[PDB]
Parts: C-alpha cells; structure tokens; sequence
C-alpha cells in the first residue's frame, strides 16, 4: 500500500526543490512545528521537513503558513540538538539557539532520534 | 520564487504547505480540510498574487475546484471523500 506515500514524498520534494534547488531528499516530516527564539514566538510556523542536500548536509525546512518567508537551517553536529522541556532546542556554534515547538509532543523524541541517526557515523 | 512560477507550481506549493501533510488526528475531517483549503486560498490571494500579477483572482469554490482537479490524491491523503466535502459546502 506504498504508492500514495511514494507520490506524496515526490510532490513534497518537488516543492522543496522549487524553493531550494540543492535539496536532494526528504529524511522525514513533522506536521506542525513553530519556531521560537529567546522564549518568544517568531512568525514562522508550518510543516517541518528534515532534508538532505547535495553535499550530504542534514538540515530542515519549515514551509511557512503565516507568510511566504520560510526557514531553512542546517544541523551541523548531532550534539547541536537537545530536548529541553517542551522545546527541541537547536544550537549553532556560539550560542545561536532556535527552539522548535512540536504540536504533538510525540514528534520531539521522534525527530530527535531521526536527526541523530541521520548524522551517525 | 513565486514570481515566474506557473499556476501548476503554485498549486503544488499550496498542497504541500497546507493539505498534504496533515497529522493523523486531523485526517478524516471535512471541516479541517475545508479550513486548510481556506488558509491556502488566503495565502494565494494575499501573498502569491502580490508576487505574480498574471495569476487569476479566484473565489473559494473555484479555487477548491482547481486544487482538487490538479490532484485527486488530496482526498486520499486527507482521508476525506469528495461527496462529503461537497455536502458540507453545498
Ligand atoms: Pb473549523
């Protein structure tokens, strides 16, 4: 019964590449995620796509529902991502932190696993 | 990006951004699907048309008709029958 899943992945990936041509594949998806900063809510909210790019860099795109402004960020090291309270916390080098709020708390641990397994060597 | 994008590429975007990837809990629901189509319609009229002036301004019924004709699997992915959707919006 995998046809509809193959097609959905193909439509999703075609749209992603339309915005970001270097995107190579979708690793997984979380239906509804909001982005936070300090913790203050940003304008960015929508579907979260964990993606691999041309150079094998792991990252994610949120296709924003609030405006055409999307978010695309890389996860450079699996250690960059922690579960703290209700946020999936994503840290870049010198204390640059983004907080991901997953509607559905199941996706926190789920996406955390996927990110670590994507960056596993 | 939406500049120079075809009507077809716009409908693809809107499907993936609003319709295709609903959580299991929001599937099998006519009113939720309608809400998402409505949200997609606003995004289209408000953001997409401001970027590409050649795109047609559409009412809700005609917009929905074009999103669903563009991809009949939208019914399958949201787990809603077209019959039920039509009876809801009459
Ligand atoms: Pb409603």
């Amino acid at each position: 019964m995998e046809d509809e899943n193959i097609l959905r992945n193909a439509v999703n990936l075609q749209v992603l590449k339309f915005h970001y041509p270097e995107i190579e594949s979708i690793i997984d998806i979380a239906s509804h995620v909001a982005v936070y900063q300090f913790w203050l809510k940003t304008s960015i909210e929508g579907t979260f796509f964990l993606v691999k790019d041309q150079r094998a860099r792991v990252g994610y795109v949120i296709l924003n529902r609030n405006s055409p402004e999307n978010l695309y960020l890389f996860i450079n090291h699996p250690s960059n991502v922690h579960l703290v309270d209700r946020y999936l916390i994503h840290r870049t080098e010198n204390q640059h932190v983004v907080g991901l709020w997953m509607f559905d708390p199941n996706d926190m641990s789920r996406i955390f696993n996927i990110v670590k397994e994507s960056l596993l060597r | 990006s939406f500049t120079n994008a075809t009507f077809s590429q716009v409908l693809d975007d809107l499907s993936a951004r609003f319709i295709l990837n609903l959580p299991a809990e929001e599937q099998s629901s006519v009113e939720r699907l309608c809400f998402q189509i409505e949200q997609a319609h606003w995004f289209y009229e408000d953001f997409i048309r401001a970027q590409n002036d050649q795109l047609p301004s559409l009412g809700l019924r005609v917009f929905s008709a074009k999103l669903f004709a563009h991809c009949p699997l939208l019914w399958k992915w949201s787990k809603v029958h077209e019959e039920a959707f039509d009876d809801f919006l009459r």
